[PDB]
């Protein structure tokens, strides 16, 4: 039997594809097929030359090695265990909205990364989406296998404490935990409070190839005459 | 296709015999002893030897456990036979023992096990066969790994047996030739037959019940005294039919903490649900579901209700059969007896003498009891024991017999030698010693069993014998002639006459002749439930009588209540009348479908209450007269069976001179004469032993102990010290009452 | 009574020799009798110069040090644990088949190591024999002390993740996985999928040198009477 096959197929297509890319690109970089020297998101090079490779390659390629793979594995587990929860939580009916949020987060993170001086724009995105998931899923207890429980909506602070002591790059995650709050304000906090600025509007050219879940209805056949 | 047959258990315990029917053997042109090739499921084949049989039908073939396991089949399956009489004599055979059977044996196995087994039998074998051999104290299974010529060969006096090498690993196809089965139960033929039928129906072909559309049973209740082998019966059924026996222990469920007990029980039922046709066994049901008044807490009510709900939640799906074991079938909550729940009850009674003999035969199969013990005597002197007690007795006898050999195995090794096991034998002394310090557990239990007294034990009384034969045998042995033509059989017979004339003997004799169970309720117990106790006991007495139909219920000394009633107490007459009310109330409640016969005996016929003497109750009267004629001579033969001789003291003269005496007096005379003979023999032995202390072995002519040689003088001396127990007034009173019965009514 | 003595003696012959060699070579290598430079399977040296010194030692010499001792011991334990079990698993007789499997894997791994620029030819062979043993012994559940009921055909991936996160150079484990899969396909899957003749067959020379063990009878007794 193909247990791995059905486990992969059960994942939604967008999440499955993105997870597969994020797990396969580092292996490709490590195998020596492409020199990593071209994958570092160079600020000066991207500013001078367009260098279309960098804006996309900085979000996937992780130079994993001894003493640093623990963070890779823990963030991968958090990604896998928390992406589907938000995907089917409130945006299952409108996956286009989820893709638009992902695009906005990617744009913000790449803009800040060009403005700032960090190279790996992956962990901030993961921790920001975890923050927005926790904010949209407050009021519960935090799982802790070898001990007691905790209180919800404190996940971002727990991650901030965890990734600070182990390794570093505190500035990157501090920056990352701003776009999630900004989106929560604009999409959720602003409409009930002011509702004036309505710049957040998903276009239709992606609606055409991304319909809603609908009644599904499977497939049918034309009876004819 | 006149080839396929049906498999059933065999009566012969050899490993290379299958029993056909004479017509089938004749049709298949096979003669006695001809080798055959048997092929079964899973494309497994084996070779065997056929024989003749008595009562096996044409389509049935008998075979023991080993052949059935080798063919990889079960009871009720079918096999295809083939006669292949071209076996070629073998040359060299390699046989190896299994790993989990030879733990701590070592030695040379060929000289102990294989040589006696393979001699003068010419047992056919086939490559891959597995056979079991009984040895010192264990049963060792040997697997043939290769042969020459392959694959069929016959062991001959000129063969090269190789039995060297490491033991081989047990495979995962054969379950085992060591666990329980239908050959490990004795003394429970009828109940095992009932359960076997009732459970073989659903557990074999569920689709037949699905298509037919009938309701298979959903619960079976087994009840009996503890230690009679109920768990073993359930395990045997589950392991023979093929199921997923899943035991649930009552104390284990009650030992949990609060809310997890019912959760555990729920996982138990759902697991047994989704593990194919299975049997759920609940042990010690009364420990978790007692009567409502007994419970005082609240968790007990919750557990009982959870069990009831899960029971009612079974509707078709997989045919899961629930069995439960309880001690005495009245402590159970009455709510657990409605239809759709436990409804069918099977009783597992204490074994009788034959049952005990069979249990002893089963348990001592591995041992090497010497050719001096007599299992019949040990069987028939241990009344009041159950199966567990007999197993413990055999174990203790073996331990005692092996204790007095420590010198031969002084230290030795952690792996005991082999020939020392064959050097061990168990004698009657060890069994008696184990008997002495053993305490049974039944004791105060009503005994139901077929009495062994025959017709020749009773001398005379032809008319009474004929009348009992007419009243009891006819309505049962030819019920057709009674259902045709509307005769209402009598329900009871009352015996009255002089005391000590043999009423109990007549009751036991007719019970034996009719081959029906016998239950005796004697005067002491009857007065025990009279005062002190209550009258609820009569209810289960009658219920037990009903359960084991046909039966001959016997009430002895029915006039004890009236004898105690008339005096200077005048307080308990109410108790006597309650006894009579109970007797009458459950006497009239009996139906004609069942055959229960009530017999009462008394010696004061004019004092009994006239309510019993009425149609619909004990109505026939039979008068047994005071003995006469040389039928007292037959009486004397009856108790002189085992007593050796009488030489020349003509018993006919004694019968002529001893007129007006009952049977008890004559038996007393015989016992007194035997006592005198014993006294004389013992004093002679003591004289001889104190004489031998002076002259050392000075005995030219060899005399053994004086053979029992009762003379006339002993009998005459005993006869001098004899009188007549029954006076002349009682017989005249009895004949006066007889004449009043003849004329007044 | 030397437990090491009979413990070594009871080992199957080829596994015995292989274990003895793989233990003996590192000790002398660390003693200093032979410099490490003499034994690395240098590709260009081997292609240009015949260099008959280094066709074999690439699988025997290991620079053990206080950075890889744990990997060395765990690999040695895996060899000892599963090579013998495969020997007693469906390979009790006909050792020539097992020897040919080993020699073919060695030849192909040497050729491909010449193709790449790899040095130490131990891990792929051990992990590949483990992989083929697990594949032939699939569907059975086994795990470690804390591993409750882990299923088969998953240990190779677990050890892949382990020695990738802890360590590196995943290329040789990957090629071990491929060589194991292709050998399984050729010896087992192909003859039953297409019915073609065995492309790989043991020559009679090996049977001459390594005859397959037949049934032995020892000495018995006559039944007589
Ligand atoms: N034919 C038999 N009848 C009764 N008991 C037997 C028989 N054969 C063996 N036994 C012994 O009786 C025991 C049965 O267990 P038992 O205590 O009766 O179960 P439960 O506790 O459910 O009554 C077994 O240990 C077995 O050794
Ligand atoms: N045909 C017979 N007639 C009279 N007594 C007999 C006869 N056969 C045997 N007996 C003796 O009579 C005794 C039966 O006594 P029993 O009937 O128990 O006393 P009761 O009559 O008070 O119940 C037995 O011990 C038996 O030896």
């Amino acid at each position: 039997m193909s247990d791995i096959g059905d486990w992969f197929r059960s994942i939604p297509a967008i999440t499955r594809y993105w997870f597969a890319a994020t797990v396969a690109v580092p292996l490709v970089g490590k195998l020596g097929l492409i020199s990593p020297a071209y994958l570092f998101l160079w600020p000066e090079a991207f500013l001078y030359r367009f260098q279309i490779w960098r804006p996309i390659t900085a979000t996937f390629y992780f130079p994993v090695g001894p003493g640093t793979g623990f963070l890779y594995l823990v963030n991968l587990y958090f990604l896998y265990q928390y992406s589907t929860r938000l995907e089917t939580g409130a945006f299952d009916g409108r996956p286009a909205d989820y893709l638009f949020m992902l695009l906005f987060n990617w744009i913000c993170i790449v803009i800040t990364g060009l403005a700032m001086d960090m190279q790996l724009l992956m962990i901030p995105l993961i921790m920001s989406v975890l923050y927005v998931w926790a904010q949209l899923n407050r009021d519960m207890i935090v799982s802790f296998w070898f001990g007691t429980r905790f209180k919800a909506c404190y996940l971002p602070w727990v991650i901030l404490g965890f990734n600070y002591i182990i390794g570093g790059s505190v500035i990157n995650e501090l920056i990352g935990n701003l776009v999630g709050h900004l989106y929560f304000f604009l999409m959720f906090r602003y409409p009930m409070d002011l509702g004036g600025r309505n710049f957040l509007s998903t276009p239709q050219f992606l609606y055409r190839w991304l319909p809603s879940r609908r009644h599904n209805w499977g497939q049918g056949f034309r009876l004819g005459d | 296709r006149p080839n396929r047959l049906i498999v059933d258990e065999a009566i012969n315990e050899d490993n290379s015999v299958v029993s056909l029917s004479q017509p089938k053997m004749d049709e298949l042109q096979l003669f006695r002893g001809d080798t055959v090739l048997l092929k079964g499921k899973k494309r497994r084949e084996a070779v065997c030897i056929v024989l003749s049989d008595d009562t096996c039908s044409d389509e049935k073939i008998r075979m023991n456990r080993v052949v059935r396991n080798n063919l990889r089949v079960r009871l009720g399956d079918v096999i295809s036979i083939q006669p292949c009489p071209d076996v070629k004599y073998g040359k060299r055979i390699h046989v190896l023992p299994i790993d989990d059977t030879v733990e701590g044996i070592t030695g040379n196995l060929f000289e102990v096990y294989l040589k006696p087994y393979f001699l003068e039998a010419y047992r056919p074998i086939r490559k891959g066969d597995i056979f079991l051999v009984r040895g010192g104290m264990r049963a060792v299974e040997f697997k043939v790994v290769e042969t020459d010529p392959s694959p069929y060969c016959i062991v001959a006096p000129d063969t090269v047996i190789h039995c060297e090498g490491e033991p081989i690993k047990r495979e995962d196809e054969e379950e085992s030739l060591n666990e329980v089965g239908y050959d490990d139960i004795g003394g429970c033929r009828k109940q095992l037959a009932q359960i076997k039928e009732m459970v073989e129906l659903p557990l074999r072909h569920p689709a037949l019940f699905k298509a037919i559309g009938v309701k298979p049973p959903r619960g079976i209740l087994l009840y009996g005294p503890p230690g009679t082998g109920k768990t073993l019966i359930a395990r045997a059924v589950a392991n023979e039919t093929g199921a997923f026996f899943f035991l649930i222990n009552g104390p284990e469920i009650m030992s949990k903490l609060a809310g997890e007990s019912e959760s555990n029980l729920r996982k138990a039922f759902e697991e047994a649900e989704k593990n194919a046709p299975a049997i759920i066994f609940i042990d010690e049901l009364d420990a978790i579901a007692p009567k409502r008044e007994k419970t005082h807490g609240e968790v007990e009510r919750r557990i009982v209700s959870q069990l009831l709900t899960l029971m009612d939640g079974l509707k078709q799906r997989a045919h899961v059969i629930v069995m439960a074991a309880t001690n005495r079938p009245n402590s159970i909550d009455p709510a657990l007896r409605r239809f759709g729940r436990f409804d069918r009850e099977v009783d597992i009674g204490i074994p009788d003498a034959t049952g005990r003999l069979e249990i002893l035969q089963i348990h001592t199969k591995n041992m090497k009891l010497a050719d001096d013990v007599d299992l019949e005597q040990v069987a028939n002197e241990t009344h009041g024991h159950v199966g567990a007690d007999l197993a413990a007795l055999c174990s203790e006898a073996a331990l005692q017999a092996i204790r007095k050999k420590m010198d031969l195995i002084d230290l030795e090794d952690e792996t005991i030698d082999a020939e020392v096991m064959n050097s061990l034998a168990v004698t009657m002394d060890d069994f008696r010693w184990a008997l002495s310090q053993s305490n049974p557990s039944a004791l105060r239990e009503t005994v139901v069993e077929v009495p062994q007294v025959t017709w020749e034990d009773i001398g005379g009384l032809e008319d009474v014998k004929r009348e009992l034969q007419e009243l009891v045998q006819y309505p049962v042995e030819h019920p057709d002639k009674f259902l045709k033509f509307g005769m209402t059989p009598s329900k009871g017979v009352l015996f009255y006459g002089p005391p000590g004339c043999g009423k109990t003997l007549l009751a036991k004799a007719i019970a034996n002749e009719c081959q029906a169970n016998f239950i005796s309720i004697k005067g002491p117990e009857l007065l025990t439930m009279w005062f002190g106790e209550s009258e609820a006991n009569v209810r289960e007495i009658f219920d037990k009588a009903r359960q084991a139909a046909p039966c001959v219920l016997f009430f002895d000394e029915l006039d004890s209540i009236a004898k105690a009633r008339g005096g200077n107490i005048g307080d308990g007459g109410g108790a006597a009348d309650r006894v009579i009310n109970q007797i009458l109330t459950e006497m009239d409640g009996m139906s004609t479908k069942k055959n229960v016969f009530i017999i009462g005996a008394t010696n004061r016929p004019d004092i009994i209450d006239p309510a019993i003497l009425r149609p619909g109750r004990l109505d026939q009267l039979i008068y047994i007269p005071l003995p006469d004629e040389k039928s007292r001579v037959a009486i004397l033969k009856a108790n002189l069976r085992k007593s050796p001789v009488a030489k020349d003291v003509d018993l006919e003269f004694l019968a002529k001179m001893t007129n007006g005496f009952s049977g008890a007096d004559l038996t007393e005379i015989c016992q007194r004469a035997c006592k005198l003979a014993i006294r004389e023999s013992i004093e002679s032995e003591i004289r001889r032993e104190r004489e031998r202390q002076t002259n050392p072995s000075a005995m030219e002519v060899e005399e053994d102990d004086p053979v029992p040689e009762i003379r006339r003088d002993h009998f005459e001396e005993a006869m001098r010290f004899a009188r007549r127990s029954v006076s002349d007034n009682d017989i005249r009173k009895y004949e006066m009452f007889a004449q009043t019965l003849q004329q007044s009514r």
